[PDB]
């Protein structure tokens, strides 16, 4: 779900510093270390740049840094490069609904771990669908699986989360009773499922692995499954 | 404010110090979903004191969700009390806490769940542990574990 | 000896049905329990180890639950290939013991037993088992037998190294288990054979030194009299 506010756009020349702000409440951003940042380039899955306010996963330059003050987190990019041109999303954990939330996204203009999802799907309204996502190179039960959708030209939304250990499952308020998320521990596979598709279900669907702490710390991402309904 | 399940792990390690060990019995596994390693380090010792009058199967069921913050000594002590820890719990243990365990101690910890250790031989905690063990000691488990 | 009791003993169902089989132990066995499927005129196959862990290849519609003395095998959405006899087994302590079985009515590894046949009472016979498609050297092995109309009885086991052997009381001093790793072969030397030693003798690999039987051979028939 989208419950955090970011500016639509931010601009800077190469070498300059820019700051993207992310505003929530005491029951998301306000919570201990409860902000992470995702970079999305055109046609690619989201990439974890920062978790826990200012932690960088290995293979992310020191040019990316984050801070938090009350209900406002901020991502600073120093020494801007052309490569930094992308959409940036903050995420937190909404303690009220007990699910991850995303910001609306900011467009920046410059002047072992493998998840494999099913191939693309072409369906008619009213048909069944089950998308799959197979994890490998890590203990499947040690990490939460998340499902994210982005409708074409729109932002990221968390649909739900599942603990593959005990199949304990929580959906975002807006996706409660619209969709079914499940896991088969024995074949390291997570599932997303519709009884009856509508035209509005047309979107890219991503599975991700990680922890719910650090504002939702999802460092592993599938390539995505395109679902077209007409 | 405090009526929500994510409340406990919304508090910093510093704030979590004041939580009274007499509360820990009411803390459900759901409440620890959003707790980082630095927070489990503070909650585990409070779980240790709150449940220390209990033994064996009854103790393990209560401490299970807190073992993320357990040091080596406490895992060694746990292996002696023929507790049968499942592989999913073992895979969530911190690497530093598992590495110094012996082949004998890991086999006593997992009991019949040791049979599933071959499938995890490449994955985070077990891989690190296997790389520090003599191949001749691994051979006795009868799993065909490799890389000692 | 720990006693394992299964209910029901017999059961008739249809494709789609849920089937519930109970297993009760005379003592606490923690989670040291396995479930096995045996189809008509075929060798048993591993379903469950450690009470609830699915064996690789086994459909999700099989699930085991319980611990201590109370265990359950639930078969969701019963399929025609599920027509079989289901055995539980404790491996908490020797002798390893099976339940009497539940009749339900509606491989990368190869183990080949040989040397079965007719023997005179007080006579001798050596069973062989050729293992392939695995590192034979690195696994513990056992012999299990099935009297013609009856259930499964554990006979003997050998450690990875071959240093430690275990026997059922009914065969101690008469039967000897050994291994030749260079021939990938498990042996059972059987002396002073009695009418009650008549059975299909199965070769089985252990999933671990202390684990379930994860692979079985097709078996070899021994008759005495």
């Amino acid at each position: 779900d989208i419950a955090l506010t970011q500016p639509a756009s931010v601009s800077g020349s190469p070498g300059q510093s820019i700051t993207i702000s992310c505003t929530g409440t005491s029951s998301d951003i306000g919570g201990y270390n409860s902000v992470s940042w995702y970079q999305q380039h055109p046609g690619k899955a989201p990439k974890l740049m920062i978790y826990g306010v200012n932690n960088r996963p290995s293979g992310v330059s020191n040019r990316f840094s984050g801070s938090k003050s009350g209900n406002t987190a901020s991502l600073t990019i120093s020494g801007l490069q052309a490569e930094d041109e992308a959409d940036y999303y903050c995420s937190s954990y909404d303690i009220e609904s007990a699910t991850p939330v995303f910001g609306g996204g900011t467009k920046l203009t410059v002047l072992q771990v493998e998840l494999v999802q099913s191939g693309a799907e072409v369906k008619k309204p009213g048909e069944s669908l089950k998308i799959s996502c197979k994890g490998s190179g890590y203990s499947f039960t040690s990490y939460w699986i998340g499902w994210v959708r982005q409708a074409p030209g729109k932002g990221l939304e968390w649909m739900g989360i599942i603990d593959p250990g005990d199949s304990r499952t929580r959906y975002s308020p807006s996706f409660q009773g619209q969709v079914t998320i499940s896991a088969d521990k024995s074949i390291s596979t997570a599932y997303l499922q519709w009884s009856s598709l509508k035209a509005s279900d047309t979107a890219m669907y991503y599975c991700a692995r990680g922890q719910l702490y650090g504002g939702t710390y999802m460092d592993g991402w599938g390539q995505g499954t395109l679902v077209t309904v007409s | 404010t405090a009526f929500y399940p994510g409340y406990l792990c919304s508090l910093s390690p510093e704030e979590l110090s004041s939580v009274p060990p007499s509360s820990i019995w009411a803390v459900r596994p759901q409440d620890l979903d959003t707790c980082d390693p630095r927070q489990l380090d503070v909650l585990y010792p409070k779980a240790r004191l709150a449940f220390q009058n209990m033994n064996g199967s009854e103790y393990f069921v209560k401490i299970q969700s807190f073992l993320g913050g357990a040091p080596t000594e406490d895992l060694k002590a746990l292996s002696q009390q023929n507790v049968s820890m499942d592989l999913a719990t073992f895979m969530k243990l911190r690497t530093d806490a598992v590495l110094p365990l012996t082949v004998a101690e890991v086999q006593k910890l997992l009991g019949p769940h040791v049979e599933g250790l071959k499938a995890e031989e490449r994955h985070r905690p077990v891989r690190d542990w296997i790389l520090r063990q003599r191949q001749d000691d691994l051979d006795t488990l009868g799993l065909g574990l490799q890389g000692g | 000896d720990i006693q394992m009791t299964q209910s029901p003993s017999s059961l008739s169902a249809s494709v789609g049905d849920r089937v519930t089989i109970t297993c009760r132990s005379s003592q606490g066995i923690g989670s040291w329990l396995a479930w096995y499927q045996q189809k008509p005129e075929k060798a048993p196959q591993s379903l469950i180890y450690a009470a609830s862990s699915l064996q690789s290849g086994v459909p999700s519609r099989f699930s085991g639950s319980g611990s201590g003395t109370d265990f359950t095998l639930t078969i969701s959405n019963l399929q025609p290939e599920d027509f079989a006899t289901y055995y539980c087994q404790q491996y908490n302590s020797y002798p390893l013991t099976f339940g009497g079985g539940t009749k339900v009515e509606i491989s990368e590894v190869q183990l080949l037993e040989s040397g079965g046949g007719l023997v005179q009472p007080g006579g001798s016979l050596r069973l062989s088992c050729a293992a392939s498609g695995l590192t034979f050297r690195s696994y513990a092995m056992t012999w299990v037998r099935q009297a013609p109309g009856k259930g499964l009885e554990w006979v003997s086991g050998i450690s990875v190294s071959g240093g430690i052997t275990y026997y059922a009381d009914s065969v101690k001093g008469r039967f000897t288990i050994s291994r030749d790793n260079s021939k990938n072969t498990l042996y059972l030397q059987m002396n002073s054979l009695r009418a009650e030693d008549t059975a299909v003798y199965y070769c089985a690999k252990r999933g671990a030194a202390v684990g379930s039987f994860d692979y079985w051979g097709q078996g070899t028939l021994v008759t005495v009299s």
